[PDB]
């Protein structure tokens, strides 16, 4: 997911302007929900996913709120004593305490009843156990107890009118999650929220700890060590799920890495690049971030290092002669199923060889199959969410760098070979590769273009939807499922806000008994497609000025 | 007046709720979901609860049984027992609103029935406050707040320890998954602060 917010300092024709892209795959019907609220408090107007009570993206006219994921580390696994003889007891604090349980039945259409148990301990429900070991491992959240003040706390933010009465709400949001802050008086603002454990010297929160005692957390961090900034020097603030701020630590996951190289950087080139931004060109860098290629910028400087003593019929030359012409940007001609330059399918096959011979080598199977993914795995139905730089080629990333990397090298990833050996093998290998499928002239190359698919199952798998409402998309956008804009005190108008949101294929899903489709289930589907958006009211001058239909309930508690 | 509620809906079909106190609010908000989203409403709410299986059948036991291992209902009941009446008021509000809609579908399903419970066989249930709180545990707690490889980076450890030795496996744990790297690009510059 992606965040800009830019201020006063930045802005040009306003006093602040919000693009938020929250990235949480794309579905029939849509992911989120529009709502406007208006009475006790509250007068709201935006998008939230499964309509929640509390709007995680919009604005109340004064201030104006979005979120990113977080992947701070907030949840740890404690290895638990059993024992053989006295089961359903673990050892903790020098006396062997008694479990909770509660037995589940699941019911199955055309199929048997089963039944299981749930077992959990002071750290959390048990995951797995080792009976050999004689081992239960629990998994403990920094969040847990505090999952419906995290969904109330997104609620009363929507009243919040400063930077004060917003962040005493953030404070309490307990999950690990970015939020974003703007205003009508062109102030901006970051919180890295969430409950984080207060860890023992020496726990090391990437691997287990026993769970008898000794290490358990000894609270949560105080508020006052989340990150968070307000009105930055800069005049800007971007996330793209990168980290925070200088020594954060990540989740604990051997996927997930904040290094050297990193998404965001390709958000900051374009903020930097203009001393002002309009809110036509801060809704623009959508168009440019959705096709832009990201792993050019890293390996493009190498393959050019490696490739200078080589003769121009060298056909690995000819490669990255091709990469050092094109900007990175892919677009799909007319055919509406290939892409314009061969650019990514080279990266591709050129990085899937690298690692290879490099990351995949130095580590034993079978953990070797977690750092071989290039980034550009997708299948016909296209990716089901953002477009990333791989471990891998994170991991590969700080290799090429040196000793101008922070990160020691252990073990030597090149295996005493010079750098551009190996990396000439990999073009080698990469020639070999693609002019088997489409022949020697490179510019006759047509590669074939990822697409976009709205699903009918739910992220879980579960279908939320017939089959046959699937939708299909040509062109696959490393973009929010929906991207909504907000700009305070425009000089262009006479409204002291005006906010856009997109949310496709429709507000509503709804299908009659007939097969009669609703009228909004998909009239915001082609407005996706072309980077278009429609405006949010906030007013009652600007609802009644644009109502299709009105409602009256008279309803007695 | 105190009773009424006014939904008005946009060009788009955007909704907007017009009320006075938190119970009619939130109970126009759960009224128009159940009139925009009810089937995928009713598919997340089993999803999150792990109720799949009831209506789609033995290809979905493991997944409900995942989804009912990863909680503990008794731990989400007892955090709404212990909310204040205002804060009450909008999860109830919002169970009542869709339950209103939900009793007029029920009543004339010929023409208010989602086409997909037909064709997926099973009708739609009343909603208590616990399962709008579920809704949001189950896909925004469970998605995006509870990542953790802790076992399985244990594993790796144990094959680097004994493929390079014991410090020498550490060290190359660290390579693959440091702690912090210094030159990670940040949302915040470091002129302001660092952890
Ligand atoms: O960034 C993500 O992975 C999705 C997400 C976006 C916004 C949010 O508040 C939580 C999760
Ligand atoms: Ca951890």
């Amino acid at each position: 997911s992606n965040m800009w917010v830019i201020g006063k300092s930045k802005a040009q024709d306003a006093k602040a302007i919000m693009v938020n892209g929250p990235q949480f795959g794309w579905y029939a019907p849509a992911y989120t929900y529009g709502i406007g609220l208006h009475g006790a408090g509250y007068d709201v107007t935006g998008n939230t996913p499964f309509a929640y009570p509390g709007l995680v993206f919009g604005h109340n006219g004064v201030i104006s709120w979005g979120s990113t994921a977080g992947f701070g580390d907030d949840v740890d696994i404690f290895a638990e004593r059993l024992s053989a003889e006295k089961p359903g007891y673990y050892l903790h604090n020098g006396k062997w305490v008694k479990m909770l349980s509660r037995e589940e039945t699941i019911t199955v259409k055309n199929g048997q009843a089963e039944t299981f148990t749930v077992w959990r301990t002071v750290h959390g429900n048990i995951l797995q156990t080792d009976q050999t070991t004689q081992t239960a491992y629990a998994k403990s959240r920094a969040w847990d107890g505090k999952e419906v003040a995290s969904l109330l706390a997104w609620t009363h933010q929507m009243k919040a009118k400063n930077w004060q009465q917003w962040t005493q709400q953030a404070a309490k949001q307990a999950l690990t999650i970015n939020w974003y802050y703007a205003d009508v008086n062109g102030n901006i603002g970051y919180v890295h929220t969430g409950a984080y454990p207060d860890r023992q010297s020496g726990h090391d929160p990437r691997l287990p700890v026993p769970g008898t005692g000794k290490w358990d957390w000894k609270g949560l961090l105080p508020f006052e060590m989340n990150p968070k900034v307000y009105n930055p020097q800069s005049g800007y603030i971007a996330n793209w799920n990168n980290s925070p701020q200088k020594d954060y630590p990540a989740s604990d996951l051997f996927a997930f890495l904040w290094g050297g190289a990193d998404r965001v950087t390709e958000i900051d080139r374009l903020l930097e690049q203009k001393p002002r931004l309009t809110a036509d060109q801060a809704w623009d860098v959508i168009r440019q971030t959705s096709r832009q290629d990201l792993n050019l910028r890293l390996f493009l400087p190498t393959l050019q290092a490696a490739t200078s003593g080589l003769t121009q019929s060298d056909p690995r030359r000819q490669l990255v002669e091709t990469l050092t012409r094109w900007d990175g940007i892919n677009l799909l001609n007319d055919d509406g199923k290939t892409w314009q330059q061969p650019g990514s399918a080279i990266l591709n096959v050129w990085l899937t060889s690298m690692l290879k011979r490099t990351v995949v080598a130095a580590v034993p199977m079978p953990f070797d199959k977690w750092y071989s993914a290039s980034g550009y795995e997708t299948t016909q139905d296209g990716p089901t969410g953002s477009l990333n730089i791989s471990v891998g080629a994170k991991i590969l990333y700080e290799a090429v760098q040196g000793d101008k990397s922070p990160i020691p090298q252990a073990v030597d990833l090149f295996a005493g070979k010079p750098q551009q050996e190996v990396v000439l093998a990999a073009l080698e290998d990469t020639w070999e590769t693609l002019s088997k499928r489409y022949g020697n002239n490179v510019s006759n190359w047509k590669t074939p273009a990822m697409a976009l698919t709205f699903r009918a199952n739910n992220f879980f798998g579960v279908p939320q939807a017939a089959a046959e409402e699937t939708r299909h998309q040509a062109e696959y956008q490393n973009r929010g499922t929906e991207n909504d804009m907000i700009v305070f005190s425009p000089t262009t108008s006479d409204r002291p806000v005006l906010a856009w949101d997109v949310v496709a294929p429709g507000q509503s899903g709804f299908i009659a008994p007939d097969g009669t489709v609703d009228k909004h289930y998909e009239d915001q589907l082609k407005m996706y497609e072309n980077f278009g958006r429609k405006s949010l009211w906030l007013t009652k001058q600007d609802v009644e000025a644009h109502k299709e239909s009105q409602e009256v309930l008279h309803v007695q508690r | 007046s105190s009773s009424e509620i006014k939904i008005v809906r946009d060009e788009y079909g955007m909704p907007h709720i017009y009320a006075n106190d938190t119970w009619h609010l939130f109970y126009g908000y759960g009224y128009v979901v159940a009139q925009d989203r009810l089937f995928q409403m009713e598919m997340a709410r089993r999803s999150t609860q792990g109720t799949v299986a009831e209506v789609l059948g033995k290809d979905f036991v493991k997944f409900d049984k995942d989804i009912r291992r990863n909680y503990w209902p008794d731990a989400i009941r007892a955090q709404i027992a212990a909310l204040s009446p205002e804060d009450m008021s909008i999860l109830q509000g919002y169970a009542d609103g869709m339950n209103a809609w939900i009793d007029k579908v029920n009543t004339n399903p010929e023409t208010l029935l989602p086409k997909q419970f037909n064709t997926f066989g099973f009708t739609p249930k009343r909603w208590e406050p616990f399962d709008v709180a579920m809704i949001f545990v189950g896909t925004m707690a469970n998605r995006f707040s509870d990542s953790t490889s802790e076992i399985d980076n244990l594993a790796l450890l144990t094959a680097l320890k004994d493929k390079y030795g014991v410090s020498q496996g550490m060290a190359v744990f660290n390579q693959l998954k440091w702690l912090v790297n210094p030159s990670a690009p940040t949302t915040i510059a470091v002129q302001e602060s660092n952890y």
